[PDB]
């Protein structure tokens, strides 16, 4: 396939709208979509809410999940086969979807307290898994987060991200966590040449950068959670932190399967406004190897917009997850947005780590878009990717996301 | 597009009583510069607070009220481009919707040394709020 | 019709942690009793304030948080009934719809002389909150 | 073995501070007194007292335990992870505790009595001793010294255990222990050797012989030594109390024993005359004979006649407690958190030393910052030589005065920063 | 950093009744000299105790006041600098905290003959005592 510097590249992309369903409330915004596909099996998962877009302030949760199926197409389908409500859908304040052993599991986070993050604790909240397929009616089951074992002092945790992953009888999600005590070093930060801040010096900046911006005395910390059981029995969860090699703050993150390896993907919601991510060598402590990314970015507002590189106490950006098509040549595609601090022009982006090898808009009119993800995967002996886009396109009606299919171009340069 | 809204207490735009009012339409841009270094050196040194009307109005805020913007460097220009989309990069999600009303004040002390202070400040003394109310007229 | 909640800091179904949630459909009465003069004589002297839940975590109010309703006497059963209509006889309307959230809580000192304290009182150190998720 | 051993300026020990270990007090009456660390097999013992108003030792209403790991984040240096922390259950009767990590675990050898002044006033029949210990996972436990079945080399009247650390060699434990005796049993050709000035009033061997006295009775005598206790896995204990040579024989003073770089070092912090480091590995153990270092170079602060650099006998009392820690074996070198100043208690300094010279050294802060007493403990993490010292500081202006724990690298290459 | 105290009978800042009163704040320096050979040989030799307020009314020390610095050299600059943070190198702690008072003394005879003379002394005669109401 092509893996040179081109323009007009021929993805073949055509959009999806038979899968996600759609609402006949005007009104209701669908918001916050993720996508995780295995072994030609996906699970899909969004929230539903009343005028208004805020994960926690959703009144209904989807799960979906489906299969990938050949319809003669020479291109994948989405064939949507089971599609329930979360039973605590008002309480839910965030949920992760794994695929695994062909069958949908949802790792979610249930609090009365929508604000649980900022001044409660776990212990105060619970967790669950609920699991189905395209037969079995869904199952609940409380996680027994007594008997887990964290390799550090936290306070508090929430399943984030776009996606887990399932090694065996293991479940690894990605986990956000909270700590009320600094604990932590960076070296990576400490090391930029910068403008000094004339408040404050560099250690200070990099330290605070870790906090919560809503509880100056807390900590956002990103982690992952490991779930070995027998058959949904016997649970054994253990909870590790990651490296503090280049540590960001606590933002949503993804694990993915992909080519043999394991890639860790964590949002930049700080200050190093390109793509934080990595294969992970080891487990203890979770050290994903970071990728030295000089070209990929995201859009936000304030004092870190795209490609701003310093050290500065910086919250916000966009979640854009990243698919490896060929590790060897160093090849990615990613639906990033191409404006500096605006969300919007959403674009497919086949890219190196030092060079955009070639991308093309998702539309060709101006169209909000808030996050993406993404995932590839081998069909008919070529790579293929499905990606999901929480779309704005009818600006004051109703917000609903998009999927779009589309295959890496065999030969560079071809409209 | 929208004319934008240079941030410094040299600035006419803010009315001594009813600060400055825009009534913009969604899908509109507009930039809010905060100044480069001044010819006289008067470091202008701020930390901007997306906040609701009570406490716009009382000219206070508590922890919720996300720093939206800190002009911390003197020398460059920092900037804060906003379209009036729904979706925003921004954490807490901020959407704009339409028939709404979106304040912006700062409470901070003219120079660095008040720089977070959020009891009174830039507020009530000059009134420096921005109030959009999206809307035709 | 809902159960009552009794409002005294001598109340269980305050979850230490947690507070009081309740999840009230539309069209349902609840009352929310303050205390009459108890056996012991511990007057009972609060000032409940429709809040909202930013301001509700912190445990603060400004002035714009309106008094809900003041338990001044002690001797007499001083109540509040509530219908989770749209439409309600109160200063600033209080528009109850579906699928919000409604946090009332009390910032008071337990007796009459922090009656208007708005600072902390109750509401973080025994985290008397009545949280209503319709 | 690959580190800087030579003599040069700016050294980079990568330097930074821990603060999630010690916990913080809201009530600014606390006062965070006297901390000990002991570090063994990747486990760490911390103690500290709590007390109301006051920062002496006896005066203390809570004594913090804590038990705690050493653990790898991918930071390329060593972090403190705290498993486990107890207050003492006798802790308003806490005269003296001493820190052991055996095994994995903590270990605590505390002196209990119902007198303050029971060292001045009182004998050891009427005190009691305690052993706490707990790890991880296990409920914290203690159990009282049978010190009916011990056996003394000398006629003691009293003893506390009084040190920064201890020892586990085999089923032996080894702990620092201060003696009180009522008769001159001692003597003292060291001290006698000294060709000073005679004091018009007493002569040297008076001098020398009266030095051993305790400051607050005349009649007794304080001499440092050992406490060895073998046990069947807390059963039918075996207890043995074995004094120093009198070889150099100083005031007895809390003391450490640490288990560095295949050898056992002995510390002995110098409240008395001789102000120079008093430190040495162990040769025998009966008696506690420990072969002095001839070191001309580190000593310590005080106040009165007798400050940094002192050397000649005289009756003095007062110091500040410095541990060491061995670096190289062959090469003679040496770590210590000591205080840069002559009288005062202020100014702690990193230092890298010889027997006969200081080697490199790095104030802790840009700041005046005011150190009673600093104890390090150093290892091998990642191939490379780590450390870790905590220094009982008081950087807010008297109020919440909290210990502070640092950890440092020996530099790679001289003189680089 | 405060204004060091030289400590002989030939020293004006003892005022004849109330001793000297200092008024330092927390962190600051001060210096208690004992003062060297006097040129006029007269050889000073002194024995300072840190005492609690109702015993140097009386002018006595029982053998638990600490002897916190003696003038034993006549020749030599023996001195004594204090730093007003709660720790101290010295034996028995010595806190110093704020807004207490404290209070620096001698009892003892002019001269070595009556150094540990711990009964009356300057305490009263010459009122030489260093009183610090440490804050306002
Ligand atoms: C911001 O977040 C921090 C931590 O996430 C909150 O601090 C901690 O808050 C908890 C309660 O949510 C406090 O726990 C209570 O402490 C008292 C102390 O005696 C104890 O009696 C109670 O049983 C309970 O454990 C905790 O103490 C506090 N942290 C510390 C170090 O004390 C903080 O409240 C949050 N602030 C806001 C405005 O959200
Ligand atoms: C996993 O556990 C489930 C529930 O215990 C097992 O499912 C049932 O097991 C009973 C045995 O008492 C059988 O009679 C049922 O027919 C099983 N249900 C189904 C739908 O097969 C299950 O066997 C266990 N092992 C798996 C799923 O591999
Ligand atoms: C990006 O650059 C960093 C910095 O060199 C690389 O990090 C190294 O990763 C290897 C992997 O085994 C380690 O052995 C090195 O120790 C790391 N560097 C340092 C300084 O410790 C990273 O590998 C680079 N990115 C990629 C994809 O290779
Ligand atoms: C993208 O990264 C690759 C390495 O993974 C770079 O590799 C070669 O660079 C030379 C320099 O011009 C090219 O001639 C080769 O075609 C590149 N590929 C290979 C397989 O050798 C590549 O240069 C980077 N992209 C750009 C635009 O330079
Ligand atoms: C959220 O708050 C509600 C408030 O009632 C909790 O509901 C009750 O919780 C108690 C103890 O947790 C249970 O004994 C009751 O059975 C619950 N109510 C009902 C109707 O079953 C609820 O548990 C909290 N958490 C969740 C996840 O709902
Ligand atoms: C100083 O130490 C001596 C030696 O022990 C004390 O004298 C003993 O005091 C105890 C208790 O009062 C008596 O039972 C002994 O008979 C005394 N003599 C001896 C030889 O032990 C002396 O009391 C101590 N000074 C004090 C406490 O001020
Ligand atoms: C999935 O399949 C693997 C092997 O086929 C098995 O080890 C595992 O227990 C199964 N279940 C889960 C939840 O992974
Ligand atoms: C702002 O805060 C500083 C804090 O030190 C204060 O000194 C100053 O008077 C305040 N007001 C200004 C700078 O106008
Ligand atoms: C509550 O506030 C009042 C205000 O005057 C105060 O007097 C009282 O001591 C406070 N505490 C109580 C009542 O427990
Ligand atoms: C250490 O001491 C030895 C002799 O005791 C001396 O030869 C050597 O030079 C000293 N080390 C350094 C770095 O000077
Ligand atoms: C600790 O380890 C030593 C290793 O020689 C062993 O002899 C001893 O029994 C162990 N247990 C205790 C309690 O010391
Ligand atoms: C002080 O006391 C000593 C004690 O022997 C005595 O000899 C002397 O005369 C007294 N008076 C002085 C030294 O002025």
């Amino acid at each position: 396939f092509c893996k040179s510097v081109s323009k007009d590249p021929d993805f073949r992309l055509k959009q999806i709208d038979y899968v996600i369903p759609v609402q006949q409330d005007r009104s209701i915004c669908m918001n916050n979509p993720l996508l995780d596909i295995s072994d030609g099996f996906f699970t899909y998962i969004h929230y539903e809410g009343i005028n208004s877009c805020k994960k926690s302030d959703s009144f209904k949760v989807l799960l979906s999940h489906g299969e990938i199926v050949d319809r003669g197409d020479y291109r994948p389908s989405l064939y949507l086969l089971s599609s329930h409500y979360h039973p605590y859908s008002m309480q839910v304040i965030n949920c992760v979807p794994v695929t695994c052993n062909q069958s949908s599991f949802v790792f979610c986070h249930i609090s009365n307290n929508t604000k649980t993050l900022d001044n409660s604790d776990y212990s105060s909240d619970e967790y669950y898994i609920t699991y189905f397929n395209g037969i079995d009616r869904p199952k609940t089951k409380k996680i027994p987060i007594n008997n887990m074992t964290a390799d550090n002092r936290y306070i508090h945790f929430t399943f984030s991200g776009g996606g887990g992953v399932c090694l065996g009888e293991e479940f690894i999600i990605p986990v956000t966590t909270v700590i009320n005590t600094d604990v932590f070093t960076h070296d990576y930060c400490e090391s930029f040449n910068c403008s000094v801040q004339t408040g404050k010096s560099l250690k200070e900046i990099c330290s605070e950068s870790l906090r919560s911006p809503t509880n100056s005395s807390r900590y956002n910390l990103n982690g992952i959670m490991i779930i070995s059981q027998n058959n949904m029995t016997d649970f054994k969860i253990q909870l590790n932190g990651i490296t503090y090699n280049k540590l960001s703050f606590g933002s949503p993150g993804r694990l993915s399967k992909t080519l043999g390896q394991v890639l860790y993907y964590q949002s930049s919601m700080s200050w190093d406004t390109y793509l934080k991510a990595g294969f992970v060598e080891k487990w203890k402590p979770f050290t994903p190897n970071w990728m030295n990314n000089t070209v990929i970015s995201r859009p936000n507002q304030g004092n870190c917009p795209r490609y701003h590189k310093c050290p500065e106490i910086c919250y916000g950006g966009t979640y854009n997850d990243i698919a490896p098509l060929d590790l060897g040549k160093d090849m990615y595609v990613s639906v990033i947005l191409d404006s500096d601090q605006l969300a919007e022009n959403p674009e497919i982006t086949v890219f190196n780590s030092t060079t955009i090898l070639y991308k093309e808009r998702v539309s060709k009119d101006e169209l909000n878009t808030r996050s993406t993800t993404t995932s590839c995967f081998l069909f008919l002996d070529e790579p293929w990717c499905i990606s999901v886009l929480e779309t704005n396109r009818f600006n004051g009606k109703s917000i609903r996301p998009e999927i779009y299919s589309y295959k890496i171009p065999k030969y560079c340069g071809t409209k | 597009n929208l004319e934008p809204v240079s941030w410094s207490s040299l600035n006419p735009k803010f009315l001594s009583g009813k600060g400055l009012v825009i009534y913009p339409k969604i899908g509109d841009k507009l930039d809010i510069i905060c100044p480069r270094a001044e010819a006289g050196r008067p470091y202008e040194y701020y930390k901007l607070y997306l906040v609701r009307p009570e406490q716009a109005a009382a000219c206070s805020t508590v922890l919720d009220p996300n720093v939206l913007v800190t002009c911390n460097r003197p020398e460059q220009e920092i900037r804060f481009t906003i379209k009036f989309q729904e979706f925003s990069p921004n954490y807490m999600g901020l959407e704009f919707k339409k028939h709404h009303d979106y304040y912006i004040t700062s409470t901070s002390n003219g120079s660095l040394e008040g720089l977070e202070n959020r009891e009174g400040g830039v507020c009530r003394t000059r009134t420096m709020k921005i109030i959009m109310k999206v809307g035709q007229d």
